[PDB]
């Protein structure tokens, strides 16, 4: 979807996270506003030394390469219960 | 608890802004000189000034730290290159005072002045002074232009000459090391690497063999100039003695083809020039281009042409504005495919494209290498691997190949052998003299050598080895040696001298390697595959290790060796052993036409 995404002066909404805690829990979502720390020394607001701020933006452009390039992604998750098949795909011919 | 992490969390963030800011700031000059308007002179300069500034604040936190607690061997390195001090340290009370040395003396060496006695008649601009001095057959003329481009434009730099060296040696002892000797000794430096390190003191015996076994074939190829001029010219040449400055054809001397005319090889043989039916046939421009492609296919990878042929121009300004074409492939950033250049029907260029688009495809593979450590083993190596095949490919056999050449050619080997003497006599041209510049330049930091000698030890050391010597004895007034490459332009030349040794050693080693038989100066690696796998061993290891490693593996060893080079050209040896089995090979630096 580069023809779309992607802005000539930059598209800076689009923002990653790159520094955590630990690994994620499976299905589990991190917008939690908090800045990474190391040593816990530095405070909120004076980040100089080992604090930084995690989200980096991926910063679209139409003269990127092809790996540089936005790529939307759709993922589908299939879930069966103990409920009555509410979700199907059914083809009939014509009678005689 | 581990400091390790404080070290990872930096790396990471210093490379993401880094390369953000490298395509950024890159882009500014590649748009300036497609687009030369002083609107994009803000743009450029600010770009880069912004730039620096923001890098210092990151490394001077970056180098904060040491190869300290990092047991990574591989992280180690990318460390120990951000770690260099450079200016970081110096001061800028000090930093002035050089400021104006260098923009000085860029400006005032292109304005060549030229005396022209007795004022010749009504004069308008022309003649031009690069013009001169190039097509002067006459003996005043050439000396006219040759004096003036020495004794008129050295006096200029005589004074800024000193002031630089007196800041070389006081800056030393403000940035914690000794001389400024080491540090380019220090470039191919490899540190805590058991049984594979490698050492500055190395290269010294290395160097000297490589000298000594070419100076046998350079001495044939000085005295073969000499015999053939002297029957052209025997009152300015000495048969007893070195040769006038003035024959040299420019300061320089790297080109003796200007007369070629008069040194023909063979001029039993008319001249070798068939291109011309291909110049009619009105082939595209930008075919050249995917000349080089096609050829780079054959070792399978796969094929670059979508995305990447649109950012150029061919062949055409595009409009009233002025667009400089000096050839300058860079790619921007991010997988960003940009070349500039003149593209035009010419042999010479033929192979000249293939150089020019063959430097990206080693920029593609190694482009996947985080910021610090993403690019090429070594300097020389960028040009070396372009150069080979684009001469492979501009051989008139595979002229036979690609249909190019006459389909009525019968296989000739003169025309073979004084190819290859241009090749030879323009690459052994300016080793000896870039050998005095290195080899004086570190005994001068060493201290030794006062100041008094800076122009005797000049001209000592390149008459015992090149033989150049002033027809007129100059005093101190006079002002010759200021012209030396180092000073007069600042451009680094380690660039140069040691591709050389490498060009020949990435030839031998794809030749070698791919099962090669019959000539050496002749290697076919078009329609193989095994050389491109082998190829991509290095073209994306990057500088993630040391240059030892990658020796090792594609030939298997890790000094530099200069035996296979007389093989190289064997048929050629023969024929300069067989014209002067009469006349003595050499040549007598003490004699003078003064004394
Ligand atoms: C690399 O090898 C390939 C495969 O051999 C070359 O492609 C083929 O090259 C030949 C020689 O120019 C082309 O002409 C053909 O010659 C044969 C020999 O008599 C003849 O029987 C055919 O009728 C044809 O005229 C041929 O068209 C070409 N393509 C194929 C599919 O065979 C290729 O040229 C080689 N490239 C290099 C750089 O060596
Ligand atoms: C070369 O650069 C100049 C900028 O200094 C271009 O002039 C601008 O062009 C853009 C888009 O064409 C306009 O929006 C601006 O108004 C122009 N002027 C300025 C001062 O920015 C010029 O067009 C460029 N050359 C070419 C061939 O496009
Ligand atoms: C060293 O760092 C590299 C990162 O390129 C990694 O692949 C490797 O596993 C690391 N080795 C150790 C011992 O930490
Ligand atoms: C190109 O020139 C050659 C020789 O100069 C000659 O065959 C003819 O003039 C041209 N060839 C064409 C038009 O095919
Ligand atoms: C020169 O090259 C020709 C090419 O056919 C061949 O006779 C041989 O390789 C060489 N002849 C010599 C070296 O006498
Ligand atoms: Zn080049």
């Amino acid at each position: 979807s580069n023809k779309l995404d992607s802005k000539v002066s930059g598209n800076y909404n689009y923002l990653y996270r790159l520094f955590r805690k630990s690994n994620l829990k499976p299905f589990e979502r991190d917008i939690s506003t908090e800045i990474y720390q190391a040593g816990n020394k530095p405070c909120n607001g004076v980040a100089g030394f080992n604090c930084y701020f995690p989200l980096r933006s991926y910063s679209f452009r139409p003269t990127y390469g092809v790996g540089h390039q936005p790529y939307r992604v759709v993922v589908l998750s299939f879930e069966l219960l103990h409920a009555p098949a509410t979700v199907c795909g059914k083809k009939s011919t014509n009678l005689v | 608890s581990t400091t390790e992490e404080q070290a990872k969390t930096f790396l990471e963030k210093f490379n993401h802004e880094a390369e953000d800011l490298s395509y950024q700031s890159s882009l500014a000059s590649w748009n300036y000189n497609t687009n030369i308007t002083d609107e994009n002179v803000q743009k450029m300069n600010e770009a880069r000034a912004k730039w620096s500034a923001f890098y210092e604040e990151q490394s001077r936190m970056a180098k904060t730290y040491s190869l300290e607690e990092i047991q990574n061997l591989t992280l180690k390195r990318q460390l120990k290159a951000l770690q260099q001090s450079g200016t970081s340290v110096l001061s800028a009370e000090k930093s002035k005072r050089l400021n104006t040395i260098l923009n000085t003396m860029s400006t005032i060496y292109s304005t060549g002045k030229v005396l022209d006695p007795n004022t010749q008649e009504c004069l308008a601009l022309e003649p031009g002074l690069d013009d001169i001095m190039e097509n002067s057959r006459d003996y005043n003329r050439r000396l006219w232009a040759w004096e003036g481009w020495r004794a008129e434009v050295g006096k200029q730099l005589r004074p800024l000459y000193e002031e630089y060296v007196v800041l070389e040696n006081e800056m030393a002892r403000a940035n914690n090391y000794e001389d400024y000797g080491d540090y380019w000794r220090g470039d191919y430096e490899v540190t805590e690497a058991g049984d594979y390190d490698y050492s500055r003191d190395q290269l010294m015996k290395d160097v000297e063999n490589t000298f000594a076994e070419i100076k046998p074939l350079y001495e044939q190829l000085h005295a073969y100039v000499r015999a053939k001029l002297m029957d052209t010219y025997p009152s300015y040449i000495s048969p007893t003695g070195c040769l006038p400055a003035h024959l040299l054809g420019d300061m320089w001397g790297r080109f003796w083809t200007n007369l070629y005319s008069l040194t023909v090889p063979f001029k039993h043989k008319p001249s070798i020039d068939v291109t011309e039916k291909m110049k009619n046939q009105s082939w595209d421009a930008e075919r050249i281009f995917k000349e080089a492609e096609k050829f780079f296919v054959s070792i399978s990878l796969p094929h670059m042409t979508q995305g990447f042929w649109d950012n150029s121009m061919l062949t055409e300004p595009g409009d009233g504005r002025k667009v400089v074409c000096h050839p300058t492939a860079w790619d921007l950033g991010k997988g960003d495919f940009r070349i500039k250049m003149c593209t035009k029907v010419t042999m010479d260029d033929f192979l000249t494209a293939h150089h020019e688009m063959g430097h990206i495809q080693y920029d593609m593979a190694y482009a996947a290498q985080p910021y610090l450590l993403r690019d090429g083993a070594n300097e020389g190596f960028h040009e070396a691997v372009g150069e080979i095949m684009s001469l492979s490919a501009a051989t008139p056999h595979y002229l036979k190949a690609l249909g190019l050449l006459e389909p009525d050619f019968y296989e000739d080997n003169e025309t073979e052998i004084n190819f290859l003497l241009k090749q030879a006599l323009t690459i052994v041209g300016t080793l000896p003299f870039t050998y005095m510049l290195e080899k004086w330049r570190w005994m001068v930091f060493k201290g030794e050598i006062p100041k008094e000698q800076w122009m005797e030890k000049w001209w000592e050391m390149k008459r015992e080895i090149v033989g150049v010597v002033e027809p007129l004895p100059h005093d101190e007034t006079y002002c010759d040696p200021a012209c030396l490459f180092h000073v007069a332009e600042d451009y680094s030349f380690i660039r140069y001298y040691t591709r050389t040794i490498y060009q020949f050693q990435f030839h031998e080693a794809l030749c070698k390697t791919a099962n090669h038989e019959g000539a050496l100066f002749k290697c076919d690696i078009s329609n193989s595959t095994e050389a491109g796998q082998r190829l991509l061993q290095m073209l994306s290891l990057g500088k993630s290790e040391p240059w030892t490693l990658a020796l090792e593996s594609i030939v298997g060893i890790k000094t530099m060796d200069v035996k296979p080079l007389l093989n190289y050209f064997e048929p050629l040896f023969t024929w300069l052993k067989e014209q002067n089995r009469n006349s003595f090979v050499g040549w007598s630096t003490e004699w003078t036409p003064y004394s």
